């Protein structure tokens, strides 16, 4: 039986030109 | 949540955006 | 998405980007529904397969979003997530079945002009909207096409990007496919006799295909983008978790937590 394969990067594409999320704002969330 | 689904930019403003009118027009001749 | 548009401003509030914290990466698309619960696909937190497993201080969400890569100061919102939730008999094994998941945010987010939620089905609404031919709308930051001969454009979008699919009738879907479908998904997109073209590609998962009531004006999910075979093959079609079929868990989740 086949198996279907989700519409998800494998490869590490997420990252490709990505910004951090400053840390004021990663700190003021975590709060 | 009765306000869901109403976009602030648009059905709130009565402005339909670029490409609705494709969705709505399916309805008739889809 | 394949042969998508550039969203304009505030033309999908509800869209939802699913981040990983460390390292930071988009991780999927997803949705919002509430003021507090986002919607998305299960195979974005749980994919055995690919040895995939996150739980919920590994990611949080961005609200309200364009630009794929900038952080969007006064505009975006994140919020950390509080609980994951997978559906129970999620069948990552074979064809996805039931490919959803439900996220709870840990404090509620404020809506603006760019962040707003979208609609959940009933029955009637879903026995309305979802019929072939009619066509709804699919938004995602993923590839702008399977391979790189296919276009001479890039590879990833710089901005959100839609497209609108029809949705295709059960007997085509099941027949375009050697998997074995469920009526928990639909698939959508044109056939090949139809010239046109578009579809949900890589990056693009977990986020939500939305339809417009032609009676009440207002936007219902219908689906979730889950898997497919390529992007944009003749004769192959987007496949997307059916949303109303499985509402009575998301009713479930919602009201006991
Ligand atoms: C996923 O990871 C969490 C912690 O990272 C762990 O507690 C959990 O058991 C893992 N789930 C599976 C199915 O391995
Ligand atoms: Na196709």
């Amino acid at each position: 039986a086949e198996v279907a394969q989700p519409k998800l990067y494998q490869r590490g594409e997420g990252g490709n030109g990505m910004e951090p999320i400053p840390e004021d704002v990663l700190n003021e969330a975590l709060n | 949540e009765a306000d869901c689904g109403l976009r602030p930019l648009f059905e709130k403003k009565s402005l339909e955006d670029k490409t609705e009118r494709e969705l709505l027009e399916s309805y008739i001749d889809g | 998405i394949v042969e998508g548009s550039d969203a304009e401003i505030g033309m999908s509030p509800w869209q939802v980007m699913l981040f990983r914290k460390s390292p930071q990466e988009l991780l999927c698309g997803a949705s919002l529904i509430s003021d507090r619960w986002v919607l998305t696909a299960a195979h974005c937190l749980l994919y055995p397969p690919w040895d995939k497993n996150f739980t919920e201080n590994d990611l949080l969400v961005r609200i309200g979003k364009h630009s794929r890569t900038r952080y969007e100061r006064n505009i975006e919102k994140i919020s950390m997530l509080e609980k994951i939730y997978i559906h129970p008999r999620y069948n990552w094994r074979e064809n996805l079945d039931r490919d959803i998941a439900l996220m709870k945010l840990k404090k509620p987010v404020a809506f603006s002009d760019y962040i707003h939620p979208v609609c959940l089905p009933d029955r009637e609404t879903a026995a309305s909207l979802l019929q072939a031919g009619y066509k709804g709308r699919v938004t995602g930051w993923g590839n702008l096409k399977e391979t790189w001969t296919a276009n001479v454009g890039k590879g990833q979008p710089s901005v959100l990007q839609v497209v609108n699919l029809p949705i295709v009738e059960r007997p085509v879907c099941k027949d375009s496919t050697r998997i074995r479908i469920t009526d928990n998904m639909f698939c959508a997109g044109y056939k090949p006799d139809e010239g046109k073209r578009g579809d949900a590609c890589e990056g693009d998962s977990g986020g939500p295909f939305v339809m417009k009531s032609p009676f009440n004006n207002r936007w219902y999910q219908m689906g979730i983008v889950s898997w497919g075979e390529g992007c944009d093959r003749d004769g192959k079609y987007g496949f997307y978790t059916h949303v109303f079929r499985l509402k009575k868990w998301i009713q479930k989740v919602i009201d006991q937590f």
